[PDB]
């Protein structure tokens, strides 16, 4: 009963937050992935000249 | 192609030498996972052996180094850390014979024994089963019938029969009788007999593991 | 950390001596150890090296055959047995600890040195200057020049800068040409490329005066520069 | 039972408020983008020093050194470019199931069934690694730890709580108590003002280390969450669970974006990590191999299948050059 | 010297394929899997190497069966050196495996304390050194000697026949039969005596396995050692009719010598389930 009034307050604090649309957060994630696409050695396989693991 | 990388490689090789020596030293230890459904029984056997999380008891019997890990202080999910003990030499399971009238408690001991014996991590790890408080179950059955725990048990309530019934009720819990053995000892008053039984059970487990290592079994 | 050297003294030319180095306050077993001499009014000269675990031993070509370096770890002692001593082995011998792993700082601690007085393809590191006058507050640059290029294929350049203050053992300032040793104030900065190297003191103090030595650790024998001294 | 039902009446409105923001799925958005190629990483290095199962590893911020903990009682620090063992720390307790490497590189951390977070100093005036500190507040097994700086560390434990310590005094300056199950994984935000913790109550929680409170709870999974990791942006994270499914949660959208699962995979995930760009999601499975997922399209991009036992730990370098997988077969493999 | 060789040659090359597949597999299985370095398959890896070279030396042996060979010079020394040295290394490895089994079974705790896998590597080196030094004088006793050049043989040169070199090396080689049989028999009888006194149906299986190992050793090796004694007797005394038994015993002894190397990998790892799991793991199945 004492911790249930804590769960109620926690849910009240997690309920009254502002949320952006998923079409907006997904667009930002996609834009971040596209911006830093080049500086990703695992995505774009870097040539062996500057690959420290050979 | 190396300037002072040679000295780093030499240091790495010395570290490898030390790691191999430590591994060889640790491979000579006998690790025993001590389990049970209450410290009332487990606490009396650590006193038998030579002298906050996991509690490791290191002792030596007949020039053999045993490390026995008591993990009853982990009030967490057992399934999340039990696989850490996959390569343990044996499991020492302690149940009290006098909790056949308490609370239901013997049934929880069976629940834990069945859950441990039939894990996917302990398919080959044999179990040493200690039936503690032999002297309390001795005079409880005179004034407390065993059927309070075993309604289907039809027999005299003499110690020699009622104790064997519990022993079979525990040894009938493993669903894999062709990969592991249950060594059962009725924990006695004598100081050296329990550790002698553990020594004998570990000698068999070592012999049967060697037979598997040599490809003969 | 402490290295105490003993055994030096007056010797006859042809005799023999045994220098010992008692270590204290560090894991002597994990550190490779060097003997480095310094002749009277001359610069540092590397004598011998024994690795951790005694698995690798190197000597200077001027002492190979005569000197033998040994190590007894359980009592934390380093030995240099010097036979057939000749009149140009008279020097002060320093016991130097040196640990080698990735990012380590070798040659970081030097012993206080013991004086021996014997009675009556190498990389040439060049310090063109020999002495420059300085005033506290101003900056100064000490230039070193190597015959071979100290830059290695693994990327790091093996140049070490040491400072020997008047009446004291040498102190490591910079290791591998750009890294400040622990406890060294940030006034010192090491730069350079391949064969030409510079040490810069941003602002002189009364405790930067002394002789500055550059050493190559690219390959054995380890060679030092002639040493150039800052002076007020 | 008024205040015992106002709780799920708030839960209903949380769900209804985060369903009004679900207008288009991440699949619908990233549909037109080109799929990644075939991600075929060859193993470049094999580290062969541990004698028991490896439970955790962590890269250094210099992308060269890495620490790994094994239940042989060892904490080995490797130079991954040369496979050289820089250090080998013997632990007071062999039952280690986590390790962290400080961003400065001066310290390492370890912990496990001993309920202790041991902080080891790597750079001492002597030549050995010394036990700098022992943090002894948790009452359940310590499953993860992450350095904020040289003085602060956040640990997750099996007592269903997380903790923020200060190493100098050895006391925990903050305790994070929201979970109802064992907290199994922990990930620090890139700015280290927030961190996510995934627990056995099938939920992840977003905590802030300053005010020490839970801000959001994410409850998409069906089983225990074993791994967690922020997107490199810091505005999203990915969880891996025992239900053979990884999935992506967004902090700002306060819900789930994508589910990474396959019919052929029925095994739990032990470790999760992101590529440097965040386009690839690296998930270590306990079917002995790791999967590389297209994080934006949920497509399975590749497989890393060089281990003979469970892949227990996974980590991508800070420059994104390589990915290290440590497995229960006592081997660490660098892939590139 | 009949045309029958056209069938046993096919059996010999099938034995080659089976033994190579069983021996190369063992080494790359032991190397890959950490738990398969259990100081029993280390000896098995060494014996797999020995059987591998034996089979590599085999093709030079096959051609001689047919009937005057100019096949080489110093081919007889490095042929009959690596081959016989390997017969010695594999029989000494079998002896070592017997002692390791005896130590690990009859003295399990003392073996747990004593055998540290550091001394085992040293035992392997000692075994190889003894095999090489015992197969040393093969450099001398056998060369080539025609009685034109078209009638030469890969034979022990008549220097050994006139002297006491060939008939003493027969004894030296028969040591490598008598010592191992007299060690496997006694140690595997002691192991069986312990197990029956310790007494399960599983122990019956172990007794059967060790009896099969002893029987296979006696079957593969005594016919060889006897035929080796059977020739090197026709030379100096000049046997008249014994030469009829001499050649046939050595064709039979020849196919059992290679059958030994073929079945060695599948005689010590057939019932090791941990080995089977890794075998299936490493290949597709
Ligand atoms: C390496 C190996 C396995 N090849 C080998 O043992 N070589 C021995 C040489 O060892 C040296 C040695 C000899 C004697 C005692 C001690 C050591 C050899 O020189 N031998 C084998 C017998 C054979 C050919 C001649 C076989 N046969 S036959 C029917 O062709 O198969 C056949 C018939 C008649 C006469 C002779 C022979
Ligand atoms: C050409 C031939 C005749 C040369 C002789 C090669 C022999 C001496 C060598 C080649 C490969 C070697 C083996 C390779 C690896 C191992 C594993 C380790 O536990 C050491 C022993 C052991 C088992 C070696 C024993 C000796 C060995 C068999």
């Amino acid at each position: 009963i004492a911790q249930a009034r804590k769960l109620v307050q926690q849910l009240k604090m997690e309920a009254n937050i502002d949320r952006i649309k998923v079409s907006k957060a997904a667009a930002d994630l996609m834009a971040y992935c596209e911006a830093h696409a080049k500086e990703d050695p695992l995505l774009t396989p870097v040539p062996a000249s500057q690959n420290p693991f050979r | 192609l190396s300037a002072e990388d040679k000295a780093a490689v030499e240091r790495s090789k010395m570290i490898d030498r030390n790691l191999r020596e430590d591994g060889e030293k640790a491979a000579r230890e006998v690790k025993l996972l001590l389990l049970g459904a209450g410290e009332s029984g487990k606490s009396t056997i650590v006193k038998q052996m030579k002298i906050t999380g996991i509690v490791e008891t290191h002792f030596t019997f007949k020039d053999l180094h045993f490390k026995m890990f008591d993990v009853g202080g982990q009030r967490s999910e057992r399934k999340k850390w039990i696989h850490c003990f996959e390569g343990v030499t044996a499991i020492i399971f302690c149940v009290a014979l006098s909790d056949y009238d308490l609370v239901n408690r013997m049934h929880e001991s069976m629940k834990l024994f069945d859950s441990i014996c039939n894990n996917k991590w302990f398919t080959d790890t044999s179990i040493i089963l200690f039936l503690n408080k032999k002297d309390l179950f001795e005079e409880k059955i005179k004034k407390s019938p065993l059927t309070i725990c075993y309604p289907e048990y039809a027999g005299s309530n003499t110690y020699e029969e009622a104790a064997a019934y519990i022993q079979c009720q525990f040894e009938d819990l493993n669903k894999r009788k062709d990969t592991k053995e249950i060594y059962t000892h009725f924990t006695c008053a004598t100081e050296t007999k329990n550790v002698q039984f553990v020594f004998d059970a570990v000698t068999d487990v070592i012999i049967k593991n060697n037979l598997k290592d040599c490809g003969l079994f | 950390v402490q290295l105490v050297e003993s055994g030096g003294g007056l010797v006859q030319p042809g005799g023999s001596r045994k220098l010992s180095c008692s270590a204290s306050g560090f894991a002597f077993s994990s550190f490779g150890m060097h003997w480095v001499r310094q002749a009277p009014e001359k610069g540092l000269e590397w004598v011998a090296y024994i690795s951790s675990g005694s698995g690798t031993i190197y000597y200077a070509d001027t002492v190979k055959g005569r000197f033998t370096i040994s190590r007894d770890d359980p009592k934390n002692t380093l030995f240099l047995q010097m036979t057939s001593l000749r009149s140009e082995d008279t020097a002060m011998y320093y016991c130097v600890r040196s640990i080698y792993y990735y990012g380590s700082s070798p040659f970081d601690f030097w012993g206080q040195g013991t004086t021996l007085t014997v009675s009556s393809s190498d990389i040439v590191m060049t310090q063109a200057t020999s002495s420059v006058p300085v005033t506290p507050g101003e900056s100064v640059s000490i230039s070193c020049r190597s015959s071979k290029s100290l830059l290695h294929s693994n990327g790091n350049t093996y140049l070490y800068w040491f400072l020997q203050r008047p009446g004291q053992s040498p102190q490591l300032l910079i290791y591998r040409m750009s890294n400040l040793a622990s406890g060294v104030p940030e006034r010192f900065s090491g730069s350079g490329s391949g064969t030409a190297f510079t040490l810069t003191i941003s602002r002189l103090e009364a405790e930067d005066v002394g002789v500055y030595y550059c050493m190559q650790h690219l390959e054995y024998p380890l060679t030092f520069g002639a040493g150039t001294k800052l002076e007020l | 039972d008024e205040l015992r039902q106002e709780a799920e009446q708030l839960k209903n409105q949380i769900r209804d408020a985060r369903k009004a923001c679900a207008d288009a799925t991440l699949s619908q958005i990233t549909n037109n983008i080109d799929p990644v190629g075939r991600i075929q990483m060859r193993t470049r290095r094999t580290l062969r020093g541990h004698l028991a199962k490896i439970y955790a590893m962590h890269w250094g911020t210099d992308s060269r050194l890495l620490v790994s903990a094994s239940q042989d009682g060892k904490l080995i620090i490797w130079d991954s470019y040369t496979t050289n063992k820089v250090h080998a720390i013997p632990l007071r307790s062999s039952w280690v199931m986590t390790c962290a490497y400080a961003p400065s590189g001066n310290y390492v951390a370890c912990g496990g069934l001993d309920n202790i977070c041991s902080i080891y100093n790597l750079k001492t005036r002597q030549g050995n690694v010394r036990v700098s500190r022992e943090l002894a507040g948790h009452t359940g097994y310590l499953s993860c730890c992450r350095f904020l700086d040289d003085n602060q560390i956040v640990t997750s434990s099996g007592d269903t709580t997380c903790a923020l310590w200060d190493i100098e005094t050895g006391q925990q300056t903050t305790t994070f108590t929201g979970h109802t199950g064992d907290v199994m994984s922990l990930s620090l935000a890139p700015d280290t003002r927030l961190f996510v913790s995934g627990a056995c109550d099938a939920s992840a929680k977003l905590w802030d280390v300053r005010e020490g409170m839970c801000r959001q709870t994410f409850t998409g999974h069906e089983s225990d969450i074993n791994a967690i990791c922020f997107f490199p942006d810091g505005n999203a994270f990915a969880t891996g669970s025992d239900d053979a499914t990884c999935r992506l949660f967004d902090l700002r959208a306060d819900q789930e974006l994508m589910t990474y699962s396959h019919d052929n995979i029925i095994c739990g995930i032990t470790s999760v990590s992101f590529s440097k760009s965040g386009r690839l999601l690296l998930a270590g499975y306990d079917d002995f191999n790791c999967n590389v997922w297209d994080a934006l399209k949920a497509d399975r991009a590749g497989v890393l299948a060089g281990h003979d036992n469970r892949v227990s730990c996974l980590g991508v370098t800070d420059d994104g050059m390589a990915v290290a997988t440590g497995s229960w077969d006592s081997f660490l493999k660098i892939w590139n | 010297p009949a045309p029958l060789l056209a069938g046993v040659t096919a059996t010999c090359v099938a034995l080659f394929v089976v033994g190579i597949a069983g021996n190369l597999l063992t080494m790359l299985v032991v190397s890959r899997f950490r738990e398969l370095r259990t100081t029993t398959n280390l000896y098995l890896s060494s014996m797999a190497f020995s059987d591998l070279l034996i089979f590599l030396c085999m093709p030079l042996d096959l051609v001689r069966l047919w009937q005057p060979w100019n096949f080489g010079d110093l081919l007889c020394k490095l042929f009959q050196f690596v081959s016989e040295s390997c017969t010695y290394a594999k029989v000494l490895t079998i002896t070592a495996l017997s002692v390791e089994r005896y130590f690990a079974i009859c003295f399990p705790l003392r073996a747990k304390v004593v055998v540290t896998k550091g001394r085992v590597k040293l035992v392997i080196f000692v075994i190889w050194a003894v095999a090489f030094c015992s197969a040393g004088p093969i450099f001398v006793l056998v060369g080539v000697e025609h009685e034109p050049w078209d009638t030469n043989e890969c034979r022990p040169t008549e220097f050994a026949v006139r002297s006491g070199l060939l008939t003493v090396m027969v004894w030296v080689s028969s040591i490598f039969f008598f010592l191992p049989v007299f060690c496997l028999t006694v140690l595997y009888s002691l192991i069986g005596r312990k197990l029956w006194r310790r007494r399960d149906q599983n122990h019956k299986q172990t007794v059967k396995m060790l009896a099969v190992v002893v029987f296979a050793f006696i079957l593969c090796w005594l016919p060889f050692h006897v035929g080796r004694y059977l020739f090197s007797k026709s030379f100096e005394p000049g046997s008249l009719e014994i030469a009829q038994i001499s050649q046939y015993c050595n064709l039979v002894s020849f196919v059992l010598f290679y059958l030994s190397a073929a079945i060695n990998p599948i005689l010590y790892n057939i019932m090791s389930k941990k080995y089977r799991v890794a075998v299936f793991r490493l290949l597709g199945f």
